[PDB]
RNA sequence: GCUAAACCUAGCCCCAAACCCCCACCUUACUACCAAACCUUAGCCAAACCAUUUACCAAAAUAAAGUAUAGGCGAUA
RNA sequence: GCUACCUAAGAACAGCUAAAAGAGCACACCCGUCUAUGUAGCAAAAUAGUGGGAAGAUUUAUAGGUAGAGGCGACAAACCUA
RNA sequence: CCUCCGCAUAAGCCUGCGUCAGAUACUGACAAUUAACAGCCCAAUAUCUACAAUCAACCAACAAGUCAUUAUUACCCUCACUGUCAACCCAACACAGGCAUGCUCAUAAGGAAAGGUUAAAAAAAGUAAAAGGAACUCGGCAAAUCUUACCCCGCCUGUUUACCAAAAACAUCACCUCUAGCAUCACCAGUAUUAGAGGCACCGCCUUGGCUCCACGAGGGUUCAGCUG
RNA sequence: UUAAUUUAUUAAUGCAAACAGUAACCUGCAUUAAAAAUUUCGGUUGGGGCG
């Protein structure tokens, strides 16, 4: 059954008249009149072609004809592509494994309220002046807002003054993984991006702990379903920053969603993928900027921390990049999942029940702001 | 009238399309067909029915798992969307194949009839004798037309040298090729013969409506 | 189309009635194109191609109203014309062939000047009529240098 | 309902009012915000000459002498313009490359 | 200029330029009290503002520094003898705003 | 129906029309590691960003200039909260719409069917600046209440729609840019930049050296009037029980590079007829000429900086409620 | 109920059911300005 | 004695002769500038109903001649 | 451009009771049961009180389609510009 | 002293109570609605989008739903054009009618039922009425005070003769019977649990059905009670 | 309509007509159906009808 009905579908031009048929003369045409005439038998128009182009109406060439085109096989995960499996093809892809709890170092490292209740209903509740305001209005005045914590907390932490945020930076970075060519493209979230480069999370005895654990199979379904398969690519990797770059170092990914819409909003495990790939992308890129190109085992691993969007349901991961060795040893991710501060918010009286938030918790903040004081 | 049919599109999707209605009326615009109009807006998801579709430069009798049992708005199975390989589509689902089954196109010819489950597809030559099989193509390879609704079971009655015969639920009786693929076991929504309409409201929603001088005579 | 009684009684109901002809795809040989057509030629065409001996004889000696075909004059025209300048029809290497065909069809032999304009309807013969008298107008400088120099080789004469 | 009254820009619904106008040129193009682009080029220029130290000015006098009419044919320009031509005893052939193409015209009045 | 097909400009051709310019401007009192520097015309309907714009600023020397239109519908509602409707014709009318503070004001011609 | 009257203006002399619509005099002057995360910021969003899409100079303010004072003010912040304990507690915001509905004097309805009535004419600013800071207590004053100035606000005799000015009838919004029900409901400082229209390579282009002094103006005067006008209905002054103590604020407009800094104090709430008949007092506003703070880009430094606008952001983020 | 008003304005369906275009677009309503070019009219069509 | 009443040329009719007619505008006409024509007339009407039929119209003086001829062999042609 | 039906993309539906029902009372709106006025009328079907539905088989704006022995119809020979 | 009024947009009109002058909102002349609101859009080739909405959070469905871009190629020249008035439109009328959406809930806006008398009849509308309380009448129609029960019909909510009929009629769930084994312009991007056509009338029990049978009705009758010109 | 006349049009047959052969679709002529299409529905009568 073929899709493409034939009445939606462009019919056959008439037949040419049959002076086309006999051999030779030259068949009388509107050609010389330049309008239609319903006797005169239709010309065959050469294919007119501008000789110079006009900005305001290319049309591009097909796709065989291209400067860079690569034969094989390629795949792109940019920021809209949603993965079936979602974490565990992310884990597949970037070559990891995953750890259920964050470590004992940003725990630590959590071992002002009123604030934070005024950070809840600042965005849910007060900003617009009408009620009830949407998630692409609160959303992302909530994640700046907990920005704009840490950077208050500076006063305890000093060496929170070489570390600035990005708003709408792009990188990229490819690499093989069995082998078959795969990419990830740039962000439109903060990157919160420092001077100097993040501490070592885990040791080489876990190092190789990891590289006796092994992957997971997830057959029928091949581990490229949802990437879109891309043709020319421009396969040079990228961060998305000029050289000599002060605050060269990425920090932290912040991934933020606005839609409002189900449908256009992310699940949390296909936001989970997004973050593991997108944190292995700017690692890999900073991997491949600092280091060469080939494939080994970094004796000096790179972190890459990230934090999800829904801003009442939280994500958060630390991610470990040990080797650009793809297709061995593992490199490792720390994930945490719905974090939930401010579990619902209702926003008129119900008829009993107030305005404003229900079923707050503030360890997840508290998470947050290790995590953003995991550098310093 | 103006009448360009909705269904223009050429690639196959696997996002919904939004599906016009009709009013029961032809490209000139009269009333062809009585009765309908005004249902609730729907959008329509492409079913591949051809069930035995490998993929590209691929090879023979692949493995598919299913995702999502849904609710269709424009038959009375239910669809299952299902993904193999690197790319996923929707089929008919039969009865009893949940979120998370794992099933088999095969367009090989066993010599012994496989031993297979309720929800997986194979020609009949793989299918025993006297089976309860629903997705029927009558030509290989056109895609099934036959027993593809709700609840209906259509049985393999015999296997003849070059060809079968197949008991349609109609009580009736027809030859198809050997060759051709067919999926066991019986179609999702069984009951769905006994859900009472209920109201005129609900007839009306469902999209037809109260239609009177039926004989343009 | 006409009208017809009822059961060939004029005391009887009158009552419209057409009449058409069988249709038939048939493919064709001309010798002097050297081209195969299909056509949708009657039994009466393909008969008055067996009394003609053949379709190239048929066309060039067949009437413009009993060939009755813009097709037809058309097909009449290119023959023709192809006689008027006798072309190198099939290619060279067989030039005592085409002499046997141009000997074979030597008698419809007419002026080029008359072959162009056998067979075209009105609006096609005006509208090449005007094709031949465009004429991308003449400057006047040139028109005007042209009687000056004129004037002057009189002038120096005189 | 006046069929009678002529049809112009302030007489329908919105989208007809916005997009009849009246009959001012092009000044440039429209693109993807609604944002117009004006084109330098496609904008006219002024051509205005220096009248300062100047002795035509808009009358004449009514002691002006009476003069006959002869409007300039192509026979009179081109005899006064190539005279010299009886001395030997300037022309375009084609207008591709000319800036002030004379018959397919180039040029504004 | 006005009633005069415009040459096409394709991409990269040369600037239009018009050499005895076809528009006749006029210049009004205001009806209803406009400020100082607000000059009012009655201008042709194919002028745009910068038309206008580059007309005082070539022909005249004036420093515009900003120019506004409006398009006046005259009454169709006179009749004739014949109750054949009598249009008085649509114009329209600029409103500039010198610069650098040049303050135009109407005189008082016809004392 | 109200005049929606527009901060960010192409008008010309708007600053003495918004002058008259307020009620202001206007007095020209004023009542490191930060000069490396300054230019660290400025070459960040000009150079060293890289950029797929190639940026124009259409889209130039909204991509660079707006995210240049993004980073740069909550960057400020967050390294000037220790100096001063308002910045920690303070509510900023990016793109809140800061609306003001005011009612000033009265007209003779000229035509239809209410002709020769009294109507009130009604004013509504909306604005957006690009990011601003609010507190929970009050700021300084500057002046105390009713001052002398005299300096004798405009008189302005034509229909204040000569100053192309349009009514319209839509809702009636008074809004600080947080909900009346917000402890962090007074403001101190506010950060403008011009739109793309109102480039003043696009001015220069136009006809003018001053104008630019102009815009600028009539953005402190209708921007910082809405702010501390929202801010005192917000604590229940109106036009008939006029404010007791004076409102202030603060805002910085700039165009990405030229910046110029303005204080104001509201003295009226009480604009009407019947209010302002018998009314001595009138809302001041301080302005400094517009100075740039850099000159050049060479794609790795920033040519002439200048600290005294730097350091003027730093005062107006570095003063503090008493 | 009261019937006077079946008249009930709009300039989109008056142009596209009486238009010139639409008139032209038909051999018939071709005629039909042929018809009013004949008998004089001073409009046409709307 | 009010209202009126009166008027004569504006033109028209039939013949003869002679063959006649800058811009914008098919998109919502009167809007500067973008990817297909060709197929029997029917019926009222006469036949005192109506059912075959029923003048001419689809360039053709006078007469032959309303003749030969056709025709519910009739109206009629 | 009325009206019948359909298509496309829109919108409206207070409060109380109730707790997703072709729900109850009842506004907005839609209709037109009874009466009275009216009858060259305010109106070539209105007015005034009384009434029926009012989250649905609802009403409704805008654009489009179906055309005359045809359309369209929850059949009333109903409607298709008094 | 009044008002589901008023203001705005939309649609429709097209200068239609602005100034002056003149004659007896008419006539003429002169003025005027100024873009920030709104309209007039989108360079494409290939491709990506299973997840509703409803405070969207538990939770609830069925009738299954509108809002979404990417890799590359070319593209910095910048803000034109048009709408913008009013007491307005559709009803032949300065027409008690028709007229979408936002906002105000009696108005901060808008308006005036009485030309001046008199105070007959008949007529219209209202209010009050002793005693009695349907005796009126085709009928409690209208008014006045609120209510009860029984039948007939139709199961219900719905629809209908625009402008004399709103019903017992039509439609409707339910059920039966008849026709149809199939692909791309309806039915249908469907497949016998489907589609098309006709008929009866919900339902519990039993096989032109029949007997029960609940709820509902501006349907058609009947009774009690009150209440009333 | 179970009145008269017709199937011109559609349908399903048959017969030819136009192809493949081996020791379907188009056209012409018939038929029976369907939808129709045309047309009419005398007179006297102690009103007209019934008779
Ligand atoms: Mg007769
Ligand atoms: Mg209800
Ligand atoms: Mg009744
Ligand atoms: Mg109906
Ligand atoms: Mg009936
Ligand atoms: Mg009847
Ligand atoms: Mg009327
Ligand atoms: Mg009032
Ligand atoms: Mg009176
Ligand atoms: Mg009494
Ligand atoms: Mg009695
Ligand atoms: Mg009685
Ligand atoms: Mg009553
Ligand atoms: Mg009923
Ligand atoms: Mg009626
Ligand atoms: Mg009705
Ligand atoms: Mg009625
Ligand atoms: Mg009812
Ligand atoms: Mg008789």
């Amino acid at each position: 059954y073929e899709w493409g009905v034939r009445s939606t579908r462009k019919s056959e031009p008439p037949p040419l008249d049959r002076v086309y048929e006999i051999p030779g003369l030259e068949p009388i045409t509107f050609a010389g009149k330049m309008h239609f005439v319903p006797w005169l038998a239709r010309p065959i128009f050469p294919p007119w072609d501008r000789g110079y182009k006009d900005p305001r109406f290319y049309r591009s060439p097909p796709l065989h004809e291209h400067p860079l085109y690569k034969d094989q096989a390629c795949y792109i995960f940019h920021h809209r592509c949603r993965l079936l499996e979602g974490v565990k093809q992310a884990l597949w892809l970037t070559k990891t494994k995953l750890i259920e709890g964050l470590p004992e170092k940003v725990l630590s490292l959590v071992d002002q309220d009123e604030c934070v209740l005024n950070v809840i209903s600042h965005a849910r509740l007060w900003q617009t002046t009408e009620e009830i305001p949407k998630r692409e209005t609160y959303c992302p005045v909530i994640v700046d807002n907990l920005i704009q914590l840490c950077k208050s907390q500076i006063l305890k932490h000093p060496s929170l003054a070489r570390r600035i945020c990005v708003q709408n930076s792009t990188f990229s970075a490819t690499w093989n993984r069995e082998s078959l060519l795969l990419q990830v493209r740039g962000s439109g979230g903060a990157r919160l991006s420092t001077k100097d480069p993040l501490p070592t999370i885990a040791s080489r005895e876990e190092i190789e702990a990891t590289k006796n654990h092994v992957l997971e199979t997830f057959y029928p379904i091949s581990p490229i379903i949802d990437l879109h398969e891309c043709n020319i690519y421009d396969v040079k990797n990228d961060t998305g920053f000029q050289e000599g770059y002060p605050y060269p170092y990425p920090h932290t990914l912040y991934l933020l969603d606005k839609a409002n819409l189900r449908p256009h909003r992310l699940q949390p495990d296909q936001l989970r993928a997004k973050m593991i790939l997108f944190a292995f992308g700017s690692a890999l890129a900073q991997a491949r900027l600092l280091y060469g190109n080939d494939a080994k085992v970094l004796e000096q691993p790179v972190v890459v921390q990230s934090v999800g969007t829904d801003g009442r349901v939280f994500h958060f991961l630390v991610f470990q990049l040990n080797t650009t060795d793809l297709d061995g040893v593992k490199n490792l991710a720390w994930v945490d999942s719905d974090q939930l501060l401010y579990q619902h918010f209702w926003c008129l009286p119900v008829i009993v029940e107030p305005v404003g938030p229900v079923g707050f918790k503030p360890e997840t903040f508290r998470k947050f702001l290790a995590l953003y004081l995991h550098g310093a | 009238a103006n009448f360009v049919s909705w269904k223009s599109r050429t690639k196959y999707t696997i996002t919904p399309v939004k599906m016009r209605k009709s009013g029961g009326r032809d490209h000139t615009g009269r009333i062809r067909v009585h009765g309908i109009g005004g249902g609730h807006k729907q959008r329509y998801r492409m079913i591949d029915f051809l069930r035995f579709r490998p993929e590209e430069t691929k090879s023979g009798p692949f493995e598919e798992k299913v995702i999502q049992v849904r609710y269709d708005p424009c038959r009375s199975a239910d669809i299952a969307l299902v993904a193999g390989g690197s790319r996923k589509r929707w089929i008919i689902a039969t009865e009893n194949m949940q979120a998370g089954d794992t099933i088999l196109n095969s367009n090989h010819i066993g010599r012994m009839a496989v031993a297979a489950r309720e929800g997986d597809a194979h020609p009949l030559g793989a299918l025993p004798v006297g089976t309860l099989i629903n997705n029927v193509e009558s030509e290989p390879g056109r895609g099934a037309q036959y027993i593809r609704a709700a609840g209906t079971c259509g049985v393999l009655l015999r296997k003849v040298n070059g060809t079968a015969i197949i008991q349609l639920p109609s009580k009736r009786q027809m030859q198809v090729l050997e060759t051709c693929v067919a999926t066991v076991g019986r179609v999702s929504n069984v009951d769905h013969n006994k859900r009472v309409i209920g109201k005129a409201g609900r007839n009306r929603w469902l999209g037809k409506r109260p239609n009177s001088g039926r004989w343009h005579r | 189309l006409g009208q017809i009684y009822a059961n060939n009684d004029k005391l009887s109901k009158r009552l419209k009635k057409v009449w058409k002809p069988q249709l038939f795809e048939r493919e064709f040989y001309s010798e002097i194109l050297d081209k195969k057509f299909t056509v949708t030629v009657t039994m009466r065409t393909l008969d008055l191609i067996d009394e003609a001996y053949g379709l190239d004889f048929y066309i060039l000696k067949a009437s413009g109203e009993d060939l009755c075909s813009k097709f037809g004059m058309d097909l009449k025209r290119g023959m023709l014309l192809r006689l008027a300048r006798q072309d190198p029809q099939l290619h060279p290497e067989d030039p005592e062939r085409r002499a046997a065909i141009y000997d074979k069809y030597k008698e419809f032999a007419i002026p080029e000047e008359e072959a162009e304009w056998v067979g075209l309807t009105l609006e096609e013969a005006i509208e090449k009529q005007r094709l031949l008298e465009e004429k991308d107008p003449v400057p006047l400088f040139k028109i005007y240098v042209a009687e000056l120099i004129q004037q002057l080789q009189q002038q120096a004469l005189s | 309902a006046d069929r009678m009254s002529k049809w112009t820009s302030k007489r329908g619904p919105r989208s007809f009012r916005g997009r009849k106008g009246r009959g001012a040129k092009g000044i440039g193009f429209l693109t993807s915000g609604w944002r117009f682009v004006q084109i330098k080029e496609m904008v006219p220029e002024f051509v205005v000459p220096d009248l300062t130290g100047f002795k035509l000015k808009p009358y004449v006098s009514y002691l002006a002498p009476e003069s006959e009419e002869t409007p300039l044919t192509a026979a009179q320009l081109f005899s006064e313009a190539v005279a010299p031509a009886i001395e030997k005893d300037g022309f375009e052939p084609t207008q591709e490359g000319k800036l002030f193409q004379l018959y397919p015209r180039n040029f504004l009045r | 200029a006005r009633n005069v097909v415009y040459p096409l400009y394709r991409l990269g051709g040369p600037q239009l330029r018009v050499f005895r310019t076809n528009f006749f401007i006029q210049l009004v009192r205001p009806g209803v009290a406009q400020p100082e520097d607000t000059v009012q015309f009655r201008i042709p309907m194919e002028m745009t503002r910068v038309d206008l714009r580059n007309y005082l600023e070539g022909i005249y020397n004036v420093p515009v520094a900003a120019v506004r239109t409006r398009v006046q519908h005259g009454s169709n509602k006179r009749r004739d003898h014949r109750n054949v409707r009598i249009k008085k014709p649509d114009y329209k009318v600029a409103y500039v705003q010198l610069a650098h503070g040049q303050t135009f004001t109407f005189p008082d011609l016809f004392p | 129906m109200k005049y929606m009257v527009y901060p960010q203006t192409f008008a010309l002399n708007a600053d003495r029309w918004y002058q008259y619509f307020t009620k202001t005099v206007f007095l020209s002057g004023l009542p490191a590691a930060l000069r490396a995360v300054a230019c660290d910021c400025l070459l960040q969003e000009h150079f060293y960003l890289r950029r797929r899409r190639r940026v124009h100079r259409y889209e130039e303010s909204e991509v660079i200039s707006l995210p240049f004072l993004d980073q740069l003010v909550s960057t400020l912040v967050g390294l000037l909260s220790p100096h001063n304990p308002a910045l920690a507690a303070a509510a900023l915001d990016y793109r809140c719409p800061v609306h003001f509905y005011w009612v000033r004097g009265e007209e003779i309805i000229p035509r239809g069917h209410r002709r020769g009535r009294i109507d009130d004419l009604r004013y509504q600013i909306d604005d957006k600046p690009n990011n601003q800071i609010r507190i929970s207590k009050q700021l300084a004053e500057f002046v105390p209440l009713d001052y002398s100035v005299p300096i004798e606000i405009p008189t302005i005799k034509c229909k204040p729609d000569k100053l192309p000015l349009f009514k319209r009838q839509y809702e009636n919004h008074i809004f600080v840019g947080s909900k009346t029900a917000d402890p962090c409901c007074y403001g101190h400082t506010q950060f403008h930049l011009l739109p793309d229209k109102l480039r003043r390579e696009r001015l220069l282009r136009q006809n003018c050296a001053d104008q630019i002094e102009v815009v600028f103006r009539a953005n402190a005067i209708a921007s910082l009037f809405a702010w501390t006008g929202a801010q005192a209905m917000y604590q229940g002054f109106w036009s008939e029980a006029d404010v007791t103590r004076p409102f202030v604020s603060q805002a910085v407009i700039t165009d990405g590079k030229y910046f110029s800094f303005f204080c104001y104090q509201l003295n009226t709430l009480a604009l009407t007829t019947q209010a302002d008949q018998n009314n001595p007092r009138k809302n001041i506003c301080w302005g400094t000429q517009s100075k740039p703070l850099y000159e050049t880009i060479e794609d790795n430094d920033v040519k002439g900086f200048n600290d005294d606008v730097l350091l003027q952001i730093v005062h107006f983020l570095l003063n503090r409620p008493k | 109920k009261a019937r006077g008003n079946e008249y009930q304005p709009s300039n989109i369906k008056r142009k596209n059911k009486h238009g010139w275009v639409r008139r032209l677009s038909t051999p018939a309503g071709v005629q039909v300005i042929l018809r009013r070019m004949l008998k004089g009219r001073k409009s046409l069509s709307h």
